[PDB]
C-alpha cells in the first residue's frame, strides 16, 4: 500500500503540472477556484520531521 | 512576493509602509489576519512576520507561470524517492 | 662480509675511527650500491653458520645508510634503510648486535617522527628487540621525545639531547622542532583565547613571539595586538547536535525501510 501511494502521488502531480503549461501559452479556459487551491499547496510548506522507531523483533527470533 | 517557499518577511517593512504612530501598527497587522487577507503569526522577539498562508494572486497569466515551475521541481522528487525505497524490502512485498 | 676493501673497510672507519671525508664518500655511494649483492646475502638466507657473518655484513650497509643522511641523499637512505629492516631480527638469532647498530637506530627513529610517521614508529618498535643490548642514550631522544609529545608537555620535547654523536643527528633536530611546533600551534588555535607577545614562546612551542605574530597573518588568528583564534575554532567542535531527520547515522527514509527488510 505504501509504494502504491507513492506511485499514485507521482501520477497526481503530473495532471496538474501539464495543465499549467497549457494555460501559460496555448490557452485553455480557467476557473478562479482551481488556480487558487493549487497556490495554497506551496504556501502551506511543512515544518520539521521527527520521531518513530522500533527494534523489537530480534528478541522474539532469538528466544525462538 | 517574497515568501513562496520562504515564509518570513520582516516586521520592519510594515511600519515603513504605514508611516503612522506605533500603537496603531499592532491593530493593522492583527486586523489583516482577521479579515482573511493573510494567515500566520507575528513574532516580536525576532521582530519578523511569519506567514503560514499568503493569499493567492487574483487572476493573471503571471499567477499561473509561478506555480508551474515550482510544481515541476517537486514532480522529479516523487519519482526518484519512490523507486529508491522499492528496492529495499523487496522480500516484504510478497 | 669483509671482502673487497675501499668500500667495506674504508666506509666504516671514515664515520667512526678516522675523520669524515664527504669528498671520498660521494664516489663510494655509487660503489656501495654494487656491493649490496654480497651483503644482503647474509640476511634472508640465515642459518647458524652465518650468525658471525651477518654482523660483518651489517657494518658496511648501516654506516652507508648513516652517511646517506650526511651526503643529503634522502632516496639513497630510504633504499638502504629498507634492507636494514630485515637485519633488526633475522633467523632464530643472527646476532643483529653491532657497535653502530645503536647509531643507525637513533637516526631511523628520528626520521620517522620528523616525517610524522608516528604509526611507523610504533609498528617498527615491536620488531626491534636487539635494541635493549644497544642501550638508550642515542635512542633515549626519540623514545622520550615521542612520549612527551604524546603527553602534551611542551617543555620536555627537548632537542638538547640526541646530538651526542652529531654527524647526521643535527639534521633531524632542526626539522623535528619545526614539524612538532606546527602541530602544537593547531592545538593552541582551539586551546587558548588570546596571546599578547610574551607567553607565546612556550605555548606555541615556537621559537620567538615575532614568529607567533607571523603565523597570525597566515592562519588569520590576529585580531588587534593579540589574537582571537579560539572563538571560531572552539564553536565548530560540537557535532553531537542532530538536525531534524537523522542523516548522521544514514538518512531516515532509507534507514526506516531497512528495519522492515531485516524481518
Amino acid at each position: 500500500n505504501q509504494v502504491h501511494g507513492l506511485k499514485g502521488l507521482n501520477s497526481k502531480l503530473l495532471d496538474i503540472r501539464t495543465y499549467l503549461e497549457k494555460v501559460a501559452s496555448g490557452k485553455l479556459p480557467i476557473n478562479h477556484h482551481i488556480i487558487y487551491q493549487l497556490q495554497d499547496v506551496f504556501n502551506l510548506l511543512p515544518d520539521a520531521s521527527l520521531q518513530e522507531f522500533v527494534k523489537a523483533f530480534y528478541l522474539k527470533t532469538n528466544d525462538q | 512576493t517574497r515568501p513562496a517557499n520562504h515564509r518570513q518577511l520582516t516586521f520592519e517593512e510594515i511600519a515603513k509602509s504605514a508611516k503612522i504612530t506605533v500603537n496603531k501598527v499592532e491593530l493593522l497587522v492583527m486586523k489583516a489576519l482577521s479579515v482573511g487577507l493573510v494567515r500566520g503569526s507575528i513574532d516580536e522577539v525576532d521582530k519578523r512576520v511569519h506567514m503560514t498562508w499568503v493569499q493567492p494572486r487574483v487572476l493573471d497569466l503571471q499567477q499561473i507561470k509561478g506555480m508551474k515551475d515550482r510544481l515541476e521541481l517537486w514532480c522529479t522528487d516523487v519519482k526518484s524517492m519512490e523507486l529508491l525505497v522499492e528496492h529495499q524490502a523487496q522480500d516484504i512485498l510478497t | 662480509l669483509q671482502a673487497a676493501a675501499g668500500m667495506y673497510e674504508q666506509l666504516k672507519d671514515e664515520w667512526n675511527r678516522k675523520s669524515p671525508n664527504l669528498s671520498k664518500c660521494g664516489e663510494e655511494l655509487g660503489r656501495l650500491k654494487l656491493v649490496l649483492l654480497e651483503l644482503n646475502f647474509l640476511p634472508t638466507t640465515g642459518t647458524k653458520l652465518t650468525k658471525q657473518q651477518l654482523i660483518l655484513a651489517r657494518d658496511i650497509l648501516e654506516i652507508g645508510a648513516q652517511w646517506s643522511i650526511l651526503c643529503k641523499d634522502i632516496p639513497s637512505f630510504e633504499r638502504y634503510m629498507a634492507q636494514l629492516k630485515c637485519y633488526y631480527f633475522d633467523y632464530k638469532e643472527q646476532l643483529p648486535e653491532s657497535a653502530y647498530m645503536h647509531q643507525l637506530l637513533g637516526l631511523n627513529l628520528l626520521f620517522l617522527l620528523s616525517q610524522n610517521r608516528v604509526a611507523e614508529f610504533h609498528t617498527e618498535l615491536e620488531r626491534l628487540p636487539a635494541k635493549d643490548i644497544q642501550t638508550n642514550v642515542y635512542i633515549k631522544h626519540p623514545v622520550s621525545l615521542e612520549q612527551y609529545l604524546m603527553e602534551g608537555s611542551y617543555n620536555k620535547v627537548f632537542l638538547a639531547k640526541g646530538n651526542i654523536p652529531a654527524e647526521s643527528y643535527t639534521f633531524f633536530i632542526d626539522i623535528l622542532l619545526d614539524t612538532i611546533r606546527d602541530e602544537i600551534a593547531g592545538c593552541i588555535e582551539k586551546a587558548y583565547e588570546k596571546i599578547l607577545f610574551a607567553e607565546a614562546t612556550r605555548i606555541l612551542f615556537f621559537s620567538t613571539p615575532k614568529k607567533m605574530t607571523d603565523y597570525a597573518k597566515k592562519r588569520g588568528w590576529l585580531l588587534g595586538p593579540n589574537n582571537y583564534y579560539s572563538f571560531a575554532s572552539q564553536q565548530q567542535k560540537p557535532e553531537d547536535s542532530t538536525i531534524p531527520s537523522t542523516e548522521l547515522a544514514r538518512q531516515v527514509i532509507e534507514y526506516a525501510r531497512q528495519l522492515e527488510m531485516i524481518v
